[PDB]
């Protein structure tokens, strides 16, 4: 498959759009990505993984919940809330936030 | 790679304070606290006390680097005023001028 | 357009609330300008004007080594221009803020496009 | 090929050197497009011309006919970074007024609320930001203000002492 | 109040936030556990650079012949002058 | 008085730029600005790493050039594009100047992620403002 490969070579080299223009380099480089992802909608990147509008927040049942006698649930629930109420994080850091803190805590 | 000092001292003095994140973190955060057990708040406090230096989170001033200066700094150029000062007046920042009100 | 032609149901787009933001005063004029004969030429009833001015007049000294008895302060003659677009779609919202965006004015005169969907409720 | 002259005069003669000038350098450049290239862009954009809704401006009959209000905007990013902490701002400003269908949730609603509830018209604009997104985010917000309506719909038993 | 109490504590059960209320000094340490502490701010890693990796590139720039090194290589040949008369 | 950057009157023909010639309350009256970054503004943040940059590139162009950068740069953000406008001198020959315009141009838009390139400043006269 040597011509086949000679080909494909000569095919990606000379059918695929040339420069021998500043419309053709501009092309290229919004190809390449050298140029931004116009029009800048911050959408190429700062994506923070997905939360399907019901991971997040529910945590209520997520929660392991110490026998109810102390304020350590309180403390929990309140972490809790501050985790939702931050939007720079995901579902498994949140999990492993929670996961650590109640180790931490109740390890014994 | 510094040529002054002082830099370097505040380099590894900021980065030995971000390294040692967890550790730091929970001491600062439940260290002085008049809820929750003592317990754990003295525990903080003993590591605190026992730790050796380069790694307290308390080691931030505002110096810039053309100078290494710490009177006089703002983070939002992380640069003291007489490198601003001295960018300006070569007319190498926009918008600065003299206050012609 | 050379945009795929579909059939689904788009967004209710409504006011493109923008505000652009510098320092030099004649970039921020240019830029307004080219922004309303671009409006103009697409055919959208705006409005403009010009908000209060934002300037936090930072703290510094007059000299290097030792000078209090003659200060000095780094102002500047920022300006603001609202270029608001009252309704419309987002589709052409989108291409003119994409044709802008292709050759901004450096640095001054930055624009903070806002829109406000709908939708409906449950 | 626009010999300008650009230059502050020493005393009493002519702007400095002709050709290309170190403040002509310093302006944020426009010389590229000119009248008629910017004639010939704005021909290329007439394109898409997506028809729009004539509901009557005011800021009246634009809520009434769908009371929510999110904003999905697209800020301009600095530098060779993309990345602009920005775009997920997001606020389920519903006009409450314009639903108008509360037996009972009218003693609820006021209460599970706090910072809202006007009396003009009431804006009821609950910060919904606790995703890392936007779209997902409104979607959350919705579906909370579903199941608060529904659960408004059959009141407790001791909501109306107050 | 009681009533507002049990209503808190209804929202908190039906929304899934905290219930009961209590002293507000827990914000701070929710926010230290959770959120940025002190040390990790947006300008600290980076209000300095290492000029380690950047030095490496200097030098390898340097070398190749597309780079200019003045103070260093005027302090190079002051050290070298000065041993020459030292020491 | 005060000398930020202006040079008092001594002979007639001697060598002499706009940057090199000027007072620190003329930064923006009867002088511009070299850095029309997306740094220091206002309202808008981020300053001190946008600087850093300008600062940076500022001196690997100058570094490039042996000897025919008297002035700095204009630095201009376009959103992803950094225009290089430097008062480059004619050297020698095109050969020459056409490599190592390529190879830094290349260099830099496969570094910084962002196309780069520079243009120079074939004038037979500087932008002399004093006579001095």
């Amino acid at each position: 498959s040597l011509w086949d490969v000679e080909f494909a070579k000569q095919l990606a080299t000379v059918n695929e759009q040339p420069l021998q223009n500043g419309f053709e380099e501009l092309i290229q480089w919004t190809k390449e990505g050298k140029l931004w992802e116009f029009p800048i909608n911050n959408e190429a990147g700062f994506d923070d993984d997905g939360s399907e509008f019901h991971e997040h927040i529910f945590l209520e049942k997520h929660l392991e919940s110490f026998p109810k006698q102390g304020p350590i649930r309180h403390f929990m629930e309140l972490v809790t809330c501050g985790l939702s109420k931050n939007p720079y994080l995901s579902v498994k850091q949140k999990v492993e936030h929670i996961e650590w803190f109640r180790n931490y805590f109740n390890e014994k | 790679h510094y040529v002054d000092w002082r830099m370097w001292r505040d380099v590894k003095r900021r980065k030995m304070a971000y390294e040692y994140a967890d550790e730091r973190l929970r001491i600062n955060s439940l260290r002085k606290n008049t809820i929750l057990p003592k317990i754990l708040q003295d525990v903080a406090d003993e590591e605190i006390a026992a730790l050796p230096r380069d790694s307290c989170p308390v080691r931030i001033r505002n110096r810039c680097v053309m100078t290494s200066r710490p009177r006089g700094v703002k983070r939002r150029w992380r640069l003291s005023r007489i490198v601003f000062r001295h960018l300006a007046d070569h007319g190498q920042l926009s918008g600065i001028q003299r206050a012609t009100w | 357009p050379v945009v795929t032609i579909s059939d689904e149901p788009d967004i209710l787009y409504k006011r493109l609330s923008v505000l652009v933001k510098g320092h030099d005063k004649a970039v921020l004029d240019s830029y307004e300008y080219f922004a309303v004969l671009a409006a103009k030429e697409l055919g959208i009833s705006i409005k403009v004007h010009e908000p209060p001015r934002k300037i936090e007049r930072f703290t510094l000294l007059q000299s290097v080594h030792i000078y209090k008895k003659h200060r000095v302060q780094y102002e500047m003659r920022t300006l603001y221009r609202c270029l608001e677009l009252e309704h419309l779609t987002g589709s052409t919202a989108d291409v003119y803020l994409e044709y802008i965006q292709r050759n901004l004015p450096e640095g001054v005169a930055m624009e903070v496009t806002k829109t406000q969907l709908e939708q409906l409720p449950e | 090929p626009l010999p300008v002259r650009m230059g502050y005069p020493v005393k009493k003669g002519v702007p400095m050197a002709k050709e290309g000038n170190l403040e002509l350098l310093k302006i944020p450049n426009f010389l590229h497009l000119t009248p008629v290239a910017i004639k010939k862009h704005c021909e290329a954009l007439k394109d898409f011309c997506t028809e729009w809704p004539a509901a009557l401006d005011s800021d009246e009959k634009c809520e009434k006919h769908f009371p929510i209000e999110i904003d999905s905007t697209d800020y301009v990013s600095s530098g060779p970074s993309v990345r602009n902490p920005r775009a997920r701002v997001v606020v389920l400003r519903v006009k409450l007024s314009s639903l108008n269908l509360d037996d009972h949730a009218k003693k609820k609603l006021i209460k599970l609320v706090g910072e809202r509830y006007c009396k003009t018209t009431d804006v009821l604009t609950i910060k919904t930001d606790r995703c890392p997104l936007r779209r997902q985010n409104y979607d959350y917000a919705v579906y909370l203000l579903t199941v608060l309506y529904h659960e408004s719909w059959n009141t407790e038993e001791w909501e109306k002492s107050k | 109040s009681e009533y507002a109490f049990r209503m808190s504590r209804l929202s908190a059960r039906l929304f899934g936030e905290v219930t009961r209320p209590t002293n507000s000094k827990s914000m701070k340490v929710v926010k230290l556990f959770s959120e940025l502490p002190l040390a990790k701010k947006k300008e600290t890693y980076d209000w300095y650079p290492n000029h380690h990796t950047y030095a490496e590139l200097m030098q390898t720039l340097r070398f190749l012949g597309l780079y200019r090194d003045e103070h260093q290589d005027f302090m190079d040949e002051q050290k070298r002058l000065k041993k020459l008369r030292g020491k | 008085k005060n000398r930020a950057a202006r040079v008092r009157v001594s002979k007639g023909d001697k060598p002499v730029t706009y940057e090199e010639a000027h007072a620190p309350h003329y930064i923006a009256h009867r002088k511009g600005w070299l850095s029309l970054h997306t740094g220091n503004l206002d309202g808008e943040d981020h300053a001190a790493e946008r600087t850093v940059e300008d600062v940076f590139l500022r001196k690997f162009m100058w570094g490039t050039f042996p000897g025919c950068l008297a002035d700095q740069l204009v630095l201009k953000r376009r959103g992803n594009q950094l225009e290089i406008c430097a008062v480059v001198l004619r050297q020698l020959s095109p050969h020459k100047y056409y490599f190592l315009v390529g190879y830094s141009e290349t260099l830099l838009s496969y570094f910084y992620k962002c196309p780069v390139r520079l243009h120079l400043q074939t004038v037979p006269s500087k932008v002399v403002y004093k006579y001095l």
